[PDB]
């Protein structure tokens, strides 16, 4: 409703000047004493000056979509953004048949997990059975963690580096940060034989270094052996976790670098890098599409539930003191993850603002939110997200993507400015401006040469 | 807004490790740089001079010991220029256990001058086998009923410690000394009543020096039943000051408790005369009892106080420190199973007072209280101490403590809880006195790992109201670095733009190559928006972690312009405020 002018000299310079500015494309619209600045003003002011509605140039934002197997549609959208004016389009999510599942079992091997280890060693077949009950063609893997091997996270006395467990126990291995035990496989006997070799361990302080191991799992996809399917990372523990900052107690001041450091399937350089931050891990997990399942004991449940705020595609289930219920935990967690659908976008320049409206099938609706969010999403029951994109400037050609978190399918959004009036054909008006200059938008932009105004 | 980036100067020794620049401090006579060692390397403190442009490592004259931690903890007192530096890496083993605490250094003049040192929150090693000697007063001053209660005390201590690895001996001292029973005598019977049956009150003087020496040379003997692999412990019971003089160097290897009883230890001047006989610190090894009847109360301290649970063995003292108006405090994050706390330090560094959470609950454990400790001083209102527990409940919180008032004690006056797991709320603190009126009215709390809304890290401004600190605002850094760690370093900068109001710098070392934000002081608080953002890229092409440390209280060369030192990876940088 408002048009501050500065030095408009053509139609594009008019539209760029403000969201409420419009341009009149009529011939001989200007009086001699008046400049061509007067062709730019608000719509009512231009109508007051006699411009017909069909000669008022007012570009408006626009969304065009190319659709082309129905989980995320459309796949390509083109946006023409008039500054200050939002363009809207709906993304339809149709939850498809579940993909195969790669489950990497990342287990805490502190001493209180001794009875847990005796059970997990015999659950290779139960885990693959469960994966092939949810979908088909499942694979399982295994890793273990304790903590960084420096004071005060472990006791560095040589007797206790040899036996971190209580002195009576002697099927105990030295402390270690992360060990990759089993590459993802459908062979339950490899699980039984390789996990069977693992001995219980120990450490000094209550929090542990499982976030280190999770970072290595996410940073080493070739060693872990992920397929391009559903990637579940079970994190089984009975304790809290260290994170960035805690390394200072052991004089570790270098941040986690987010790189793969597996040598001989061991995080050997773990005493060189501090623990990751939670956000850093949430970022690494979303990059590689790895969805963590925090299988923690009762007293840790509420602590690990707060992680689901930072890691959108994660879930928490209460693990037994001997881990004997872990299979139902995984089943419940898969339903928790798959019934929740987030629609989000990658990083944007400060010139674009994206908001989401969620039209969920479970009767819930959210409008104008920073992220699409629906719960209770059921197979083959479509939900809709209305995406609104607004630009503050006349932007340069640009693109970003929109994902349903937890899947690799994207909506590629091509973003173009709309600072150009698409004006009338100069046909029927040829003989032009009594000169060689050509017309654009009812205002003569004369070929250079003498120039001026009427030409 | 007037910091001259185009004139920034770089300081870096040719063998600087990556953690040179972990701490920077402008002191009277230059800039100090803490450089913790990486890997196997030990740490060090560097002296950097603006006129020279070079950084030279400092040699400590009385330090038997230097770990990789040295350089991690640096504080200076604005009132007198003192320097506090701590080495929280004093590692040691006790049987199969390993202990870890700190070693702190106090420089009254500068790093080159006289130095005091101490070991705050240091728990001595006491093995499974303990040979303990009772050295009890039998002087002319004791009534028969008082002498008996000293003897009853020794019997009750042996009664409680029967069926342990403890072996006992006892020596009466007055003018002379007599072993009432040896370690082998205790092995033969294990009967306190029978071992002390023949004791007769000497009723003479009080020669404590000679007595302690007699214990070290005549009592701790293998042929008398002493075990060479046991910890030697000495419990001294006296009702008056020593009537001799000298030294107890012969007994230095012995862990020494002393118990001062009764009217002759009424003045604290006489109580301090017992410190030279006991181990350190006096707050642990010197017990002052106003009456002999309180000896029965003592069995809790001198029996229960003499691993799945940890008290101060892994205190990690010196991991943080502050120094203001001659008063030093060091954090102790490992205290009480990493519940944490801090250590009120006597200013010769030979005694300390621990303060932690109360009550000790399961929830405060693994909270790392004392990860930051920051004095919030005032001249009219009460002076406070803010300490962060950035791991409390995996979220972090800040406790506010009030200095002892009058005769009373340290008091906890407020708790401020963080809301996001992993945010390390309370991992960085800073008090600000904007108008420089002597009242610290602002506490800034950094949450450098805070996640969300496309910017990493937060700094919250709290202002002191009548009932406590109220959250007034936030220091707003740029979006675009979700992991940038805005708030890893926060410091008050004095006045850099000449309007009389203190300004604040916030470092964001992981915003690309690092950055520092300047927030100017205004009337009523701090501006939430920054007036300047210095990109590390612009200072050095290949720099990293720019803004990991900041200190700008000083004008290093006396040209009328404020100076701000900034730490980075292997670098220290000086920026000058220019009109
Ligand atoms: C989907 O977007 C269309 C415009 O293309 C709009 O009419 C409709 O309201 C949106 N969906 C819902 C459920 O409102
Ligand atoms: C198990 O999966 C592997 C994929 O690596 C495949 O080669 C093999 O044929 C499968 N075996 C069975 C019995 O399905
Ligand atoms: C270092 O050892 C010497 C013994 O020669 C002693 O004088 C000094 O106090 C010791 N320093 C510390 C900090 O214990
Ligand atoms: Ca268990
Ligand atoms: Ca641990
Ligand atoms: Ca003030
Ligand atoms: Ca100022
Ligand atoms: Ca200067
Ligand atoms: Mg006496």
């Amino acid at each position: 409703q408002e048009c501050t002018k500065f030095k408009v000299s053509s139609c594009r310079e008019c539209i760029e000047s403000g969201p409420g500015c419009t341009w009149c494309q009529k011939l001989n619209f200007t009086g001699p004493g008046d400049p061509d600045s007067i062709r730019c003003d608000t719509r009512p002011q231009l109508l007051m000056r006699g411009c017909a509605a069909d000669d008022i140039m007012d570009p408006t934002s626009l969304a065009e979509t190319q659709e082309d197997q129905k989980q995320l549609s459309p796949q390509k959208v083109t946006l023409y953004l008039r500054p200050g004016q939002a363009a809207a389009f709906n993304v339809t999510f149709r939850r498809a048949k579940g993909y195969p599942i790669d489950l990497y079992y990342l287990m805490d091997l502190s001493y209180s997990m001794l009875d847990d280890l005796r059970n997990v060693k015999k659950l290779g077949g139960d885990l693959l059975r469960a994966l092939n009950e949810i979908t088909e063609s499942g694979r399982i893997g295994f890793g273990s963690f304790v903590d960084k091997t420096v004071l005060p996270f472990v006791n560095t006395h040589p007797d206790k580096l040899r036996n971190p467990c209580p002195n009576k126990e002697k099927e105990c291995q030295p402390p270690f940060a992360f060990r990759h035990v089993l590459k993802l496989t459908n062979n339950s006997n490899q699980f039984q034989t390789e996990v069977g070799k693992q001995l219980i361990s120990g450490n000094l302080d209550a929090p542990e270094g499982g976030l280190d191991a999770m970072m290595q799992v996410a940073a080493c996809p070739e060693e872990i052996g992920w397929r391009k399917v559903t990637r579940l990372l079970v994190f089984a523990t009975d304790d809290g976790f260290h994170f960035a900052g805690d390394g200072k107690l052991g004089a570790i001041l270098t941040p986690n670098d987010g790189r793969c450091h597996l040598e001989d399937n061991l995080y050997k350089r773990s005493n060189e890098f501090d623990y990751p931050s939670v956000g850093q891990l949430a970022h690494k997990l979303a990059e590689n599409n790895i969805q963590p399942i925090f299988a923690v004991t009762s007293r840790m449940v509420k602590t690990y539930e707060k992680l689901t705020e930072i890691i959108p595609k994660s879930a928490v289930g209460e693990l037994s003191e001997d881990s004997s219920n872990v299979v139902q935990l995984i089943k419940n967690a898969y339903n928790k993850l798959s019934s929740r659908v987030f629609l989000d976008h990658n990083a944007l320049p400060d010139t674009l603002k994206v908001t989401y409206d969620s039209f969920c099938s479970n009767g819930v609706t959210h409008r104008n939110q920073p992220r699409g969010d629906c719960d209770g999403v059921q197979i083959n029951v479509p939900i809709t997200f209305q995406v609104k994109v607004t630009a503050t400037e006349c932007i340069q050609e640009q693109s970003f993507v929109i994902r349903a978190l937890g899947f690799t399918d994207i909506v590629t959004v091509q973003v173009l400015p709309q600072c150009e009036c698409r004006c009338r054909d100069q046909s029927r008006d040829r003989s032009l401006c009594h000169g060689k200059g050509f017309l654009e938008c009812g205002i003569c932009r004369c070929d250079t040469g003498y120039i001026g105004k009427n030409c | 807004y007037n910091l001259d980036v185009r004139g920034a100067r770089s300081f870096s020794p040719p063998r600087a490790g990556r953690h040179f620049g972990y701490r920077v401090l402008q002191v009277g006579n230059g800039v100090i740089v803490g450089a913790p060692g990486e890997g196997n390397s030990t740490g060090s403190l560097y002296q950097c001079q603006s006129g020279t442009g070079h950084c030279l490592p400092v040699t400590l004259r009385g330090s038997n010991y230097t770990s990789k931690y040295l350089g991690m903890t640096l504080a200076t007192d604005p009132t007198d220029g003192s320097i506090l530096a701590c080495d929280p890496g004093l590692s040691r083993t006790c049987d199969q256990n390993t202990y870890l605490s700190g070693l702190c250094y106090l420089f009254r003049q500068n790093l080159q001058g006289p130095m005091l040192q101490g070991r705050p929150g240091f728990q001595e090693c006491i093995k499974g086998n303990v040979d303990l000697v009772f050295l009890f007063d039998g002087s002319m001053s004791l009534q028969p009923d008082e002498f008996q209660k000293i003897l009853d005390f020794m019997k009750d201590v042996m009664k409680k410690l029967s069926n342990t690895s403890y072996q006992f001996a006892a020596v009466q001292f007055s003018t002379s000394y007599k072993t009432e029973f040896d370690f082998s005598d205790y092995v033969k019977w294990k009967d306190p009543d029978a071992l002390l049956k023949h004791v007769k009150h000497m009723l003479l003087l009080t020669n404590t020096f000679g007595a302690i020496n007699y214990v070290a040379t005549e009592v701790f003997r293998e042929e008398l039943g002493a075990r060479p692999d046991a910890t030697k412990v000495l419990i001294i019971i006296t009702d008056g000051e020593a009537t001799d003089s000298g030294n107890i160097d012969a007994a230095k290897d012995i862990i020494r408790y002393i118990i001062g009883i009764g009217k002759h230890f009424q003045t604290k001047e006489s109580q301090e005369t017992l410190h030279k006989f006991a181990s350190k610190p006096a707050s642990e090894f010197v017990k002052i009892l106003d009456t002999f009847e309180k000896l029965k109360d003592l069995f809790t301290e001198l029996q229960k106080k003499i691993l799945t649970s940890f008290n101060m063995e892994l205190s990690s003292s010196g991991i943080s420190a502050d120094l203001s108006r001659g008063h030093a405090v060091v954090g102790a994050v490992g205290a009480k199973d990493w519940a944490g706390g801090f250590l009120d330090l006597k200013a010769d560094l030979q005694d300390d007072t621990f303060i932690g959470n109360e009550p000790l609950t399961p929830e405060v454990r693994a909270g790392y209280l004392g990860y930051t400790v920051t004095w919030l001083p005032s001249r009219q209102k009460t002076s406070l101490l803010a300490s962060g527990a950035p791991r409390y409940q995996h979220m972090g919180r800040v406790l506010l403590f009030q200095e002892p008032q009058g005769g009373g004690h340290w008091s906890q006056v407020q708790t401020i809880h963080g809301t996001q797991i992993g945010s390390y709320f309370g991992g960085e603190l800073c008090g600000v006195d904007v108008d420089q009126d002597g009242e610290t009215e602002l506490l800034l709390i950094g949450a450098p790992l805070f996640y969300g809304e496309q910017r990493g890290g937060r700094v919250f401004i709290y202002q002191r109201r009548q009932l406590g600190f109220e959250e007034v605002s936030e220091l707003q850094g740029d979006p675009g670095y979700p992991l940038g760690r805005f708030g890893e370093a926060i410091t008050a900068l004095t006045d850099i733009n000449g309007d009389g109001l203190v300004d604040v710098a916030v470092g964001a070392p992981l915003e690309e190559q690092g950055a520092v934000y300047i927030f100017n002081g205004r009337h009523g608080g701090l501006s939430p928006q920054p007036s300047q953002r210095i990109e590390g890229t612009q200072v050095l092409s290949g720099i990293q972690w720019f803004g990991r440390s900041i200190h700008g209280v000083k004008d290093l060369e006396g040209d009328g312009l404020a100076d701000v030192a900034v730490g980075a990876e292997s670098q220290m940088i000086v920026l000058s405020s220019r009109p």
